[PDB]
DNA sequence: CGATAAGCAGATCTCTCGATTGCGTAT
DNA sequence: ATACGCCTCTCTGCTTATCG
RNA sequence: AAUCGAGAG
């Protein structure tokens, strides 16, 4: 059975591997298409994240889905990108008071 | 697969049977209906330490302060 | 109801004693080192043991206990009589808690120079799980403060921590008197 | 409910005052310690009397059963 | 630096079950309506997985190559799928609608 | 500057003209607001309303006729749509009755219930429809559904009530009586317990146990028990009927969602792999399931056994597989709180759950105090009405199928598409619903088949009673642990315990008996009486760096939880949950991002050393106590909980706000108190028990009850005839407008020992005063 | 009673003349037994009396 | 203490009394440091008290357990315990490894629903049921290992739990009755020696540290069944007078001695009760 | 016979008020 | 309108059992 | 007459 809407993606895209291969998590206010750096004049803090996590790549053949094993084939390193605020220091001359 | 005590199949991850259970030389998951050996499981291990709060003691107390 | 000057100027002096006298008392019911700093790791790690055995709890809430009341009998020592601008026989709080009309040197002691210790049971107050006494207590604080010891009068009013710890024992005594009374008449009319 | 005939402690007649009070309070701007002292309520017994009244009458009179609302 | 970022369907992450390994006979099959599913089989298996739908329109990854000599790293795109594994013996095996 | 104000002429000029806009006394009705509220929530808000989500999960009851694999023509009767209207009279065209009129003739305030019946016949083939009055509905005053719901003073004033009426009562053969509000379990938490009690639950069982109150959304509520038993195999508890039953914790794992058994070692078992005692007890639980039910080797066979299991108990109808009816007990059993739709969800929280629970007999975590504020609710009144209401048309839904089939059992044909018919039937059962919510209110009896998941039956209402202003409005604020403790022995229940500081007044008690057990809330808590809007909430914690719950395969204390309202969002760190919870509570105060509302409570639990199961847990729902607090970064208020107040630094005044500390602080130490509480002049320089006896004494003082006592006829009333204001008065005297509601005289008081006759505790009343009329009343 | 739980019946109507009076020349209505507080310790009392004097003055 | 002690006393005459004590008069020619090693050597010691962590080692290589008992130093238990590497080994050979054993086995039926060191591992062998191994520090007192096999058919056991009870549950030195045995501080002169439990006979031995004379206790039925009617009712007044000594609530000895007689009329301890 | 592991039984000041007390049914 | 039968958190002491 | 609720010492 096919659930109602989806359309099988027929067509894919090479992926030029014989290189580190990395993992890397983005919120949804970060704009892909352009460690706590500065992103369109925002702050983001970058840390690091037996494993469930395997790789799908497709085969010669752009029309299905494999496990590549070089046992999968698990990232090198996984990352995250988090979104963050600057919590202010209380200016303790106001509050403090006799 | 194996953790322990515990194997568990690479397939369809059911908790197998032990193999010291069951007829000789044939362990059989009993989802993917597929058949394994008694090889290569030599030694489940499992080494456990007791509480340190299970002998509550007078030198108990004194080993620390 | 008031003392002298010179009364609260003693009485002020003796309470600043009483800074250290918890940090000391978790000193050395943790066994650390004396005058160890508040804020030492190791001495909030064995509070938090202390905290979750309740046995060892006991013993650092007994030797407080022990001495802030010896800091609250010298308070009393000091500044009661010698310390009352009105004194007997014109004081009449001092008049009829001494000849027996009507309450005691507890009583007067509380009204004129400190509440003392709050006993719960007979340990001190209650702790929260994160090793809090009260929202405005730091966990693991060595502050006699903290574990109920009121270094306030009811002559000029008690803080709200103090207040609250005092409601406290104040509903415990309210609540032993009517287990008491409900307790002691089974006994009597087996026997009679 | 409504203002008392006498003071209670001493006895001196302070149901006349409180319209007098009320009357000083309102069109002069007297503090009632001032408006107090100048209806003649020396004695703080007397100036209790008044000071404290609540006049819960005129609440009491809204609720009429002999006319219609 | 960022060179390439690819948004067109190439690649995706599956979280079956700790230390799963399949045969080479078996494929998976994608879906896309963005929910996805993803389907695959072999003998007496079926790589059944779907996604949550919660969670997908917040959380988003990126895969990608790097290059120790050089600075043009590798980017991509590739959604999160978790997956149930199903057995074949083991699905339609049922009883009485109603037991007397 | 003067520190108080008597504010005489701005008195008299509002007894003269009562306000036309509104009270002038706020105040005094945010303390009723809890009833109000509650009684308000069951018919308006979001979803339909409490009573129309409790129908929904009512559902359709069905019967077969039997008349010719083929069991008969379906009946399925139910109920979609409940109304309550305001109350009205035919006294043709209908006229508003207002309570003044119920209390003069001695009777009832109650407003007509109609519910709209669906007579359907063979699942969609047709359908009757036929809306049916069950009887006169007591309404709660000032209500929505109540006829002083929006009069101002003046208006209400007009229509005999009041100057300033607050409702949350309700009137009942011309007495008024008061839900009180229970104090009952944190909904959808589970909480490790440690109880002799479970030990004594039979034999192999441990003291261990993991406890959840999950609540419906129509606010049922569900106990799920986790049992630990000493061999080593997880035992699951509920009840259902007034009768209790257990099963194997792996039956419903497996139930719940189609999942392996790797699977659930993953999810019980993080990346915990080298801990034997887990690994051991876990290897204990999956194989002595697959040696007990080794013909459940799928998720479908594992429902149709429990659908086999459970039949002639839940009353499955002879059409339902076995399949569904476990599927049906499934999802009105296992985890309420998610509802149905949620068995993957469910499913992680069972997980969480085991692991917490090997957490608690392994003595890496505390047990959860249940007493303890820090872990409670509060059962608001009108959510109780509610839920009553809920089971009583569940009683008379099942009780006309009950009339069809002893129909079809007499020997006499039907025709489930006959009007005729239905409205035969109709007319032979029961329909005084209405009738049935003034028993309960005019006894407090709980009449159920099923206890509501309450422990108490009786002792549910109390008349609230006028002798004095300052008892009425502590009638209202007044909250109980239930009368399962009045008769007990454990002096423990009773103690002032330090998470209930700005939630519990510690001074207002009742001495005596009902020392202790008898609370009141602090003038400032609030109730919370709705459902804050969290559907943003998992979307923002996702970009601050929460890893989602379902790819990420986490499991234990090593890490934090985040949760909401008992979901599992997602797994991190202890450092970036504590960062996360910090800048969630900054959100939320500064009103900025829409996704977090201000009543939200991030209560948060840091990783400690045998202490308390740490994670991350969020709350928004109903029934929760919350208390303003000042935010101390840029300075605003704050709201939060007793589970969230037990690990942050609140600063009681600002002069003792310390560097790194504090992060709150009281807006003042006053607004920990009760009203009573509040009103005693100088109350710290008193002894405590002192204090205790004046809020006691406070609500047995012949003051005055209110103004339109010619619009009443209650049994007795003592009125006061002259009060005074006081001259030392707390600045919240005139905030609750006490000055509408004298309760005694300044008086001149000698403390001299010189009669002789007033030694023990009399005191002595000058005759001269008396005759002028000082303290007279009637 | 008081605000600060001092209750007590009332044991006499005592006569005005008979009761004492102060050189303002006002007789108080109410006598309370200076006994009463050293064992309950309701010193707000005290505090109140004096806070009454000074506001109705 | 208080009320609790009243009903212990007159309303139930438990002989299952709360908190049994003996007073133990110690003659005046015995010091403080014999007062302690004499304290030590009549209080009890559980096996759970000198061990400092045991380790189960399972393999499946049939099925086999190493459980390794890790011991608290010699120069630390045989000082504070008046316990041997002799004492500790014997009740290990003894009763532990048969206490292991009868749990073991009663576990599987509810799961069913230097030539001395061999020949003393021979002996153990030959005595116990399933045991395969057995060595025991013999020159430091530190540990003690020994194996246990099982069958193949048994399923799987914590095998820490049983272990742990089991050497909760086994003594190494105790005599019946006596859990705990402490010196306090003499007061009023006379210096006493306070037990946690009522054991008459076990001192009547020890004349040469106790005034067997002068052994007053506290539990009332046990004094009843050694010494008599009238010494359980000198102790009864006693009792129900140093219960209102702690009060400071004076009660005269008239009416706790006709007490005491009503409750030994019959020459028993009867209570006033139904 | 007997020695526990277990099951069953009956207990745990005086005074003043008010409010309610039962539902289905067959004729 | 109405008249018969239906409606879950302590404690000591006495007594039987039951299994090697 | 019971039961529930509110109280007083
Ligand atoms: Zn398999
Ligand atoms: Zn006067």
């Amino acid at each position: 059975s096919i659930p109602d809407g989806f359309k099988k993606c027929k067509h894919l895209k090479n992926f030029p591997l014989n290189q580190q291969v990395w993992l890397i998590k983005f919120p949804s206010n970060v704009d892909i298409s352009k460690t706590t750096m500065t992103i369109d004049k925002h702050d983001y803090k970058i840390m690091d994240d037996l494993s469930n996590m395997t790789l799908l790549v497709p085969s010669e053949s752009k029309e299905s889905l494999k496990i590549a094993s070089t046992a999968p084939l698990q990232f090198d390193k996984v990352f995250s990108v988090s979104e963050t605020a600057k919590i202010p220091a209380i200016d303790y001359s106001k509050v403090r008071v006799p | 697969s194996v953790v322990g005590s515990l194997i568990f199949c690479l397939d369809c991850g059911d908790l197998l049977e032990n193999p010291n259970a069951v007829l000789g030389s044939n362990v059989e998951c009993s989802q993917c209906k597929a058949i394994y050996p008694k090889s290569q499981f030599s030694n489940l291990k499992v080494v456990t330490t007791t509480a340190d709060d299970a002998f509550p003691s007078s030198l108990r107390a004194k080993k620390s302060v | 109801l008031r003392l002298t000057a010179e009364g609260n100027k003693w009485r002020t002096d003796i309470l600043k004693t009483s800074v250290d006298t918890g940090r000391e008392a978790a000193a050395e019911v943790t066994n650390l080192d004396k005058d160890t700093p508040a804020d030492d790791p190791e001495l909030l790690k064995r509070l938090q043991e202390i905290l979750r055995d309740n046995n060892k709890s006991g013993i650092l809430d007994a030797v407080t206990s022990s001495k802030v009341n010896a800091i609250t009998s010298q308070v009393v020592s000091k500044c009661v009589p010698d310390g009352t601008m009105k004194k007997f026989p014109c004081n009449s709080m001092q008049a009829m808690a001494l000849s027996g009309a009507k309450g005691s040197n507890v009583n007067v002691s509380q009204i004129m120079c400190l509440l003392g210790q709050q006993a719960l049971e007979g340990r001190r107050v209650p702790v929260m799980v994160s090793g809090k006494t009260l929202p405005s207590f730091k966990p693991y604080e060595t502050d006699a403060m903290a574990g109920g010891y009121v270094k306030g009068r009811f002559y000029s009013g008690i803080k709200p921590q103090e207040y609250y710890f005092h409601c406290m024992a104040g509903r415990e005594g309210l609540i032993d008197t009517a287990v008491k009374t409900s307790r002691s008449g089974y006994l009597q009319r087996c026997l009679t | 409910m409504i203002v008392p005939v006498r003071c209670f402690s001493c006895g001196k007649v302070v149901g006349d005052k409180w319209e007098s009070y009320l009357n000083l309070l309102q069109e002069d701007e007297l503090d009632e310690g001032t408006a107090l002292s100048r209806l003649g309520l020396k004695r703080y017994c007397c100036r209790r009397m008044i000071l404290t009244h609540v006049d819960l009458i005129e609440k009491f009179l809204r609720y009429n059963p002999l006319e219609k609302r | 630096e960022i060179e390439s970022v690819q948004d067109q369907p190439s690649v995706a992450v599956g979280s079956f079950f700790k230390g799963f390994r399949a045969p080479s006979d078996t494929t998976f099959d994608l879906y896309k309506k963005d929910e996805f599913v993803l389907h695959g089989e072999n003998e007496r298996l079926e790589y059944e997985g779907y996604t949550d739908s919660s969670s997908q329109a917040s959380n988003q990854y990126v895969v990608g190559l790097f290059n120790p000599e050089k600075k043009s790293i590798q980017l991509y795109k590739a959604p999160v799928l978790v997956s149930k594994v199903v057995s074949k013996s083991s699905k339609n095996l049922r009883g009485p609608k109603i037991k007397s | 500057a003067r520190t108080a104000d008597f504010r005489t002429l701005e008195r008299e000029s509002r007894f003269i003209n009562p306000p036309k806009d509104k009270s002038a006394f706020p105040l005094l009705q945010e303390a009723v607001q809890p009833h109000i509220g509650s009684f308000n929530a069951l018919t308006e808000g979001p979803d339909g309303g409490l009573l129309n989500l409790g129908v929904k999960d009512i559902g359709e009851k069905v019967i077969f006729d039997g008349k010719p694999g083929y069991l008969g023509n379906k009946l399925s009767v139910s109920v979609e749509q409940v109304s309550i209207a305001k109350p009205m009279s035919n006294d043709a065209v209908e006229r508003k009755v207002y309570p003044s009129e119920s209390r003069q003739r001695l009777t009832s305030y109650r407003g007509k219930l109609l519910l709209k019946l669906k007579w359907s016949v063979n699942n969609g083939e047709e359908n009757l429809f036929e809306v049916r009055d069950c009887g006169g509905l007591p309404v709660m005053l000032q209500s929505n559904r109540c006829h002083l719901n929006k009069m101002s003073p003046y208006e209400l004033v007009q229509h005999k009530e009041e100057s300033d009426e607050i409702g949350g009562y309700f009137i009942v053969n011309g007495i008024e009586k008061l839900i009180r509000m229970l104090i009952v379990q944190r909904r959808n938490h589970p909480m490790a317990i440690i109880r002799p009690s479970f030990a004594n639950r039979g034999a192999s069982y441990s003291h261990y146990g993991i406890q959840i109150r999950s609540v419906r959304p129509d606010q049922t509520s569900q106990t799920n028990v986790l049992h630990y038993l000493n061999d080593g195999q997880v035992t699951f508890r509920f009840s259902w009927r007034k009768n209790e039953y257990l099963v194997p914790v792996v039956m419903i794992l497996k139930a719940l969602c189609h999942t392996s058994d790797r699977e659930i070692f993953d999810g019980i078992i993080g990346n915990d792999v080298k801990d034997s005692f887990l690994t051991d007890r876990l290897e204990l639980l999956l194989r002595g399931f697959k040696k007990r039910y080794p013909h459940l080797q799928n998720r479908t066979q594992v429902l149709q056994y429990l659908g086999d299991k459970f039949r002639v108990v839940f009353q499955a109808s002879p059409d339902q597989s076995d399949l569904e009816v476990g599927q049906e007990v499934l999802d009105r059993i296992v985890l309420v709180h998610l509802g149905k739709d949620g068995s993957q969800d469910k499913f992680r929280m069972l997980l969480f759950m085991i692991r917490k629970l090997y957490s608690l007999v392994a003595g890496e975590c505390s047990p959860d105090n249940p007493d303890a504020t820090q872990h409670q609710e509060v059962l608001l009144g009108g959510f109780l009405y509610g839920m009553i209401l809920k089971e009583k048309i569940d009683e008379y839904l099942q009780n006309i199928i009950a009339q069809v089939r002893m129909d079809i059992n007499r020997g006499m044909a039907i025709n489930f598409k006959d009007k005729r018919y239905m409205s035969r039937v109709l007319m032979r059962v029961n329909e005084n619903i209405g009738s049935k919510m003034q028993y309960f209110l005019s006894t407090g009896n709980l009449v159920s088949q099923s206890g509501l998941d309450l422990q108490q039956v009786s002792g549910y209402t109390v008349v609230a009673e006028k002798i004095n202003f300052y008892r009425f409005i502590s009638h209202f604020r007044m909250v109980h642990r239930g009368s399962f403790f009045a008769q007990l022995k454990t002096t423990t229940v009773r103690k002032l315990l330090p998470e209930s500081w700005g939630f519990l007044c510690p001074v207002h008690t009742p001495d005596g008996s009902p020392c202790g057990l008898l609370n009141h809330f602090a003038h400032k808590c609030r109730i919370s009486t709705q459902q804050s809007d969290v559907s943003r909430i998992p979307s923002i914690l996702y970009s601050l760096g929460v890893a989602p719950a379902s790819h990420t395969f986490a499991a234990g204390p090593s890490l934090c939880c985040v949760q909401i309202d008992g979901k599992i969002i997602g797994w991190v760190s202890h450092e970036q949950g504590k960062i996360i919870a910090d800048t969630l509570r900054y959100w939320k105060v500064e009103g900025k991002t829409p996704g977090l509302p201000i009543d939200l409570e991030i209560g948060y639990v840091p990783p400690s050393t045998r202490g308390q199961y740490p994670g991350l847990y969020l709350f928004g729902g109903h029934s929760r106590m919350l208390r303003p607090v000042r935010y101390l970064p840029l300075d605003k208020e704050d709201i939060v909980g007793p589970f969230e107040q037990v690990y942050m630094n609140i600063a009681v005044t600002p002069q003792e706000i310390q560097n790194n500390v504090h992060t709150h602080v009281e807006f003042t130490p006053t607004n920990i108190l009760s009203i009573l509480a509040n009103l005693t002049p100088f109350s710290d320089f008193n002894q405590s028990p002192r204090n205790m006896y004046q809020c006691q004494m406070g609500k047995q003082t012949m003051g005055t009850p209110g103004v339109a006592l010619c619009h009443r006829s209650d049994n007795k009333l003592y009125r006061l005839q002259t009060g005074q204001t006081p001259i030392v008065k707390a600045n919240l005297y005139d905030d609750y407008g006490m000055d509408n509601f004298p309760n005694g005289f300044n008086a001149v008081v000698a403390v001299i020992s010189y009669t002789g006759y007033d030694m023990d505790d009399a005191m002595i009343i000058n005759k001269s005063a008396d005759e002028r009329g000082f303290g007279y009343g009637t | 009673s008081s605000r600060h739980g001092q209750k007590g019946v009332c044991s006499r109507k005592w006569p005005t003349i008979d009761m004492p009076f102060s050189e303002t020349g006002i007789q108080p209505d109410i006598i309370i037994n200076p006994h009463a507080f050293p064992s309950r310790m309701t010193i707000g009392m005290f505090v109140e009396s004096l806070a009454g004097k000074a506001g109705a003055l | 203490l208080g009320i609790p002690r009243l009903r212990e006393i007159v309303m139930t005459a438990s002989a299952a009394i709360k908190t049994p004590q003996m007073t133990l008069p110690i003659w005046n020619d015995v010091s403080d440091e014999q007062a302690d090693t004499f304290c030590k050597s009549i209080s009890k010691v559980l096996l759970s008290e000198v061990i400092d962590k045991v380790i189960v080692t399972e393999t499946t290589g049939a099925r086999s357990y190493v459980i390794h008992m890790r011991f608290f130093d010699n120069n630390e238990y045989s000082e504070e315990y008046d316990v041997s590497k002799e004492e500790l080994q014997n009740v290990i050979s003894n009763q532990f490894i048969h206490l292991l054993e009868a749990a073991i086995v009663k576990e599987i039926k509810k799961q069913k629903r230097n030539k001395v060191q061999r020949d003393r591992q021979s002996a153990i062998i030959s005595h116990h049921r399933f045991i395969t191994k057995y060595n025991f520090d013999d020159e430091s007192g530190k540990w003690c290992e020994f194996k246990l096999e099982l069958a193949a058919d048994t399923e799987k056991l914590l095998m820490v739990n049983i272990v742990e009870e089991i050497c909760r549950k086994s003594i190494i030195r105790q005599i019946p009755h006596i859990d705990r045995c402490v010196h306090p501080e003499p007061e009023n002169g006379k210096r006493v020696l306070v037990t946690e439990g009522v054991n008459f006979q076990a001192m009547w031995d020890q004349e040469a540290f106790i005034d067997v004379d002068g052994i007053t206790s506290n539990d009332v039925a046990a004094v009843l069944k050694t010494y008599g009617v009238e010494a359980a009712r000198n102790t009864i007044v006693n009792e129900i007078n140093n219960v209102f000594s702690r009060y400071a609530i004076s009660v005269s000895f008239r009416h706790l001695d006709l007490i005491a007689d009503m409750m030994t009329r019959q020459g028993t301890y009867l209570a006033f009760n139904r």
